[PDB]
RNA sequence: ACUUGGUUGAUCCUGCCAAGGAAGCACACUUAGGUCAUAGAUUAAGCCAUGCAAGUGUUAGUAACUGCGAAUAGCUCAUUAAUACGCUCAGAAUCUAUUUGGCGGGGAUAGCAGCAGCAACUCUGGUGCUAAUACAUGCUGUUUCUCCAGAUGUGAAUUAUGGAGGAAAAGUUGACCUCGAGGCACGCCAUUCGACUGAGUGACCUAUCAGCUUGUACUUAGGGUCUUUACCUAGGUAGGCUAUCACGGGUAACGGGCGGUUACCGUCGGACUGCCGGAGAAGGCGCCUGAGAGA
RNA sequence: AUACGUUCACUGUGAACAAUCAGGACGCUUAGAGUAUGGCCACAUGAAUGACUCAGCGCAGUAUGAAGUCUUUGUU
RNA sequence: GAAAGUGAUUAAAUCACGUUAUCUAGAGGAAGGAGAAGUCGUAACAAGGUAACGGUAGGUGAACCUGCCGUUGGAUCA
């Protein structure tokens, strides 16, 4: 459904005299079933829209579900320190765009992979969710 | 901000070339060409510090401009022209034919060869694409755009190339059980028979074998498929990319 | 025991170490800087014009008057007392000359019997006292 | 000049960011074309790597395109009714991309009888065709391209934008 | 892989202070010879007389014009606390003179000739001509939009390419040197030297710096750019960072390869470092020419 | 129904990534250095290797240490 | 197919406010250290001639004194 001033339109498709464009992203991901039976458009989705996925592929637990079609991960990594022969827990808050194909709560691990810049902060896009139930603030390395 | 810069220093010049740390600061910057900066070897350096004909660099720029030298059919009066892997070098006056090709260790060597062999050369497919009227065409490790190339010509295939006419006579297919000289990294300059090809998700690995019976991997882009099953399509050096080991 | 030993505990060890350096007086003196507000200005040798000649005397038990000149410096325009070594030597220095001053050699602090002053006169008029005291160079 | 550079602006964390260098001609913005209607003229612009972005200042006609029938005629643009970004583009009749502008369609009407007398047509469009001013969208980039052209407004789109005007 | 003098009448301790070894600036006294390396960084990125440092002629464009160069090299470390630098990736979001390989298809001025003006300069006015691989002319593609298909190629593109339509000139039209050979254009695709955009991540102190942030954070549409993005302008939400140290302050802070000290672990220094990358030309700021400059 | 049935950390192995430092060869008259130099009949060479090194990448091994495991009833 | 004009934009420069940091003048005030065998006491070390010492309140030239409550590092391991 199309609320705003501009008419929202699925690109690369002509009505002629509904249809939906759907894309296999590859790298071992099953292109999920709810993309193929749902009214949303989004050009910044991997599957429906026009964003090609490429390069580095991350995992981490979700913090925020607050913005429209954007979430925040925290990647969670150990840093070896040479002197003290011992690691320390570090983290990094990585904001990442979501397709409305997915259904994402707070506090569940996802995967992401990078694309072109969609904003200042966003350069990543969600390609697979695992659900989790039920919290965040665990430190979890993968 | 950096631009395209003329003055190559020694030290920063590559470790192929066997340059003195002394004998001045600057080395000869290669001109732009088919081959890259790092892999190549100019013909200013070729006549100074292999065959040892031109003692000074003034004398080296003399003999290229007399037009005795021929890179690969053509004359080339430009000098400092990058020449690297499988290029023929015909030389006028006391004429000798060479092919430029790697040592055991990674260094360049220079090899007197028979004239009937020294017609042709090999050319690996780097990039395959379509363009102009549905026609497939191929770039090489030179940068020879071989258009109207035949089928069974995919990436990492060699092409034997006749030089007098712009032909592609054979095509040595990539496979298991096929000889391949490595041309970059740590295993640069080494012959191997290809036992395994490991596909790599996204951005792949290939495992090799000497006649001695050592074993070593590399990235796929480094291998140059030299000829089909033991016997290659080329005169190889002394030792034959085996490399000593005690 | 008496510290964190665990595998993940390297933030505790690194950050606790930074605190304990501020107890150490050498790290404290270097870092504070803290050295600039000094007549020397952190320079081993300084030069400038003599104001006059002063008698400062030793503490105890050593009864002796030491003879240290007052010297204005070139670069700061401050004034500071400065010892003159070797017997004679106050007579060799002359009034209102340029002199080169250096440190007492104690890396700061006040040295021998002599309190207050932390400075000795190396040269006068571009010559050096040892040469002058020995008399293998001259002054006009 | 006008800069395309973003280093000066604050981080995500909200930190006062500081320059380390001058402005640079990698990241040079230029002024807007502000592409109105009436009298054709163009200003050529040198860019990175030689080349020409032919910037269009004011354009009369545009090469518009009936999509469903496959037919496309050089047609005179009259006015901007609507634009989804700004109402300022409507007031001064600026041609941007996505700009909903009516067209005379004299050529399209001629096309229908010269072909036919197939065709069929829709009941919304015949309510438009009696006036002789079709709604249509500019799809080109007038400023970069220097040429403006767009397809006719039709189908489910033609319901939507007609409510936004009314 | 090292000890010794100093609190006591004497003792054993804790404990520093000195002594002791190295280098790196500076002062000093003294000095047969050889090779080799370095030398106005520390303070004043303060100021400069004079001389010189970027020009360029081939048997083959015609003193000039024309073509290319001058954006490199050289110098310095004042900014900069991570945006720079390093190290991994990435271009399916890009530009690229020159080389190299494919594919292609007549009139008007400069010196020269002449008349003048300034205290002065590597400033010129005005008339009288003539040059071309300079400039303009001229016997299917390029750019963009719409639609139908979407490869033998990729991890993946409704991508590459093909066909059917319209437009536009922003255009490929060897109008060419030297004696059958050498050389020079024009356009498009690649290639080469690179450039430029984005990501992850590493490290100097400070809590007598605990809250910071309004284009600030997302979204939809546009403008602009070589492209992607609050880069900038609109409409709609109210978000982002923070005790795993945000934000603020300090630096006698250019980063790195590395250098000095050492039994190991470390630790101090890094203008230079015989190299790499960045920044700056008295201080800001702006711009033309060009493949490339905020020179 | 002859390959598939958790991933990591950690270990081994493999890829990837100048000078200096360590180290091999060679009597620069020696040394610090340098990349040479040695054979009287046209020949033979050498300019290795390791470290620089944390992160990121692959296959193999599972002892230790993690995560994986929505149950007043879960999975196909 | 130049100059002049008008409106945009990037704006040096100067004028002015406001903080802010580093330096720096000040009659006086109140401390701290150093040095001369000054003056006034003699508080502490012995049951130091009222055992000392901690917290706190008041007082007096100065050390110190006294009140309330602690400790033994007491002069008692009873």
């Amino acid at each position: 459904v199309q609320t705003e001033r501009a008419f929202q339109k699925q690109p690369q498709l002509f009505l002629a005299s509904k249809q939906r464009y759907v894309k296999s992203i590859g790298l071992k991901i099953e292109t999920p079933k709810t993309a193929e039976e749902r009214e949303y458009i989004d050009a910044k989705c991997p599957f429906t829209g026009t964003v090609s996925i490429r390069g580095r592929v991350l995992r981490g637990v979700v913090v925020s579900t607050k913005m429209r079609r954007t979430i925040i991960i925290r990647r969670d990594y150990l840093q070896w320190i040479r002197k003290y022969k011992r690691f320390e827990k570090r983290h990094t808050k990585i904001p990442a765009h979501i397709s409305p194909a997915f259904l994402v709560k707070e506090g569940d691990l996802v995967t992401v992979a990078e694309c072109r810049p969609l904003s200042k902060t966003v350069h990543f896009n969600v390609i697979h969710v695992k659900p989790a139930a039920v919290d965040k603030r665990q430190f979890r390395v993968f | 901000p950096r631009c395209q810069r003329f003055h190559l220093k020694r030290l920063t010049a590559p470790h192929h070339w066997l340059l003195a740390k002394s004998a001045g600061k600057f080395a000869s910057h290669p001109s732009t060409g088919p081959h890259k900066l790092r892999e190549c070897l100019p013909i200013n350096i070729f006549l100074r510090d292999r065959l040892k004909y031109a003692l000074t660099a003034k004398e080296a720029v003399a003999i290229v401009k007399r037009r005795l030298v021929k890179v690969d059919g053509k004359v080339r009066t430009n000098y400092r022209y990058p020449t690297g892997l499988m290029d023929v070098i015909g030389l006028g006056k006391s004429n000798e034919l060479f092919r430029i090709i790697y040592d055991c260790k990674g260094r360049f060597c220079v090899h007197h060869i028979e004239a009937k062999e020294a017609s042709f050369k090999l050319l690996r497919v780097n990039q395959f694409k379509i363009g102009a009227k549905g026609i497939p065409h191929v770039v090489t490790h030179d940068g020879r755009t071989i258009s109207y190339v035949d089928p069974s010509v995919r990436v990492h295939d060699a092409l034997k190339f006749n030089i007098k006419t712009g032909e592609v006579e054979s095509v040595i297919k990539f496979k298991v059980g096929d000889v391949a000289m490595v041309t970059a990294g740590g295993n640069v300059g080494r012959v191997g028979t290809i036992q395994k090809i490991e596909k790599q998700m996204a951005s792949d690995i290939v495992h090799l074998k000497d006649t001695s019976g050592a074993v070593f991997a590399t990235r796929i882009m480094n291998v140059f498929v030299i000829g089909e099953n033991e016997h290659p399509l080329i005169s190889l050096p002394a030792r034959e990319g085996v490399r000593p080991s005690i | 025991k008496s510290k964190a030993c665990g595998r993940l505990a390297a933030r505790k060890l690194r950050l606790a170490h930074k605190s304990n350096l501020w107890a150490s007086n050498a790290y404290r003196r270097s870092l504070g800087t803290s050295i600039y507000k000094t007549p020397l200005e952190g320079t081993s040798m300084a030069s400038g014009i003599v104001v006059g000649k002063v008698a400062v005397e030793a503490k105890q038990p050593n009864s002796a008057i030491r003879k240290a000149v007052r010297v204005q410096l070139k670069k700061n325009s401050k004034v500071v007392t400065a010892f003159v070594p070797r017997d004679g030597s106050l007579r060799l220095i002359d009034d209102n000359d340029r002199v080169l001053i250096a440190g007492m050699g104690r890396s700061g602090r006040s040295v021998g019997d002599l309190p207050g002053c932390r400075f000795k006169v190396i040269k006068v008029a571009g010559f050096s006292l040892l040469a002058l005291w020995l008399g293998k160079k001259e002054k006009p | 000049g006008i800069t395309r550079m973003g280093d000066l602006k604050h981080t995500k964390s909200g930190a006062r960011q500081v320059a380390w260098r001058k402005k640079r001609n990698f990241l040079a913005g230029r002024p807007s074309a502000q592409t109105r209607i009436g009298e054709k003229r163009i200003h050529a612009v040198r860019v990175r790597g030689g080349n020409l972005k032919m910037r269009a200042l004011r354009l009369e006609t545009g090469t518009f395109a009936w999509a469903s029938e496959n037919c496309t005629r050089k047609t005179r643009i009259l006015n901007v009714t609507y634009h989804p970004a700004d109402n300022d583009l409507v007031r001064t009749n600026t041609l941007a991309r996505g700009s909903v502008v009516s067209i005379d369609a004299a050529p399209f009407k001629q096309w229908y009888e010269r072909q036919f007398g197939g065709g069929v047509v829709a009941p919304e469009l015949v309510a438009e065709f009696d006036q002789g001013r079709l709604l249509a969208v500019i799809t080109s980039r007038p400023g970069q391209c220097g040429r403006a052209d767009g397809y006719i407004l039709e189908g489910e789109e033609l319901a939507f934008y007609s409510d936004k005007i009314a």
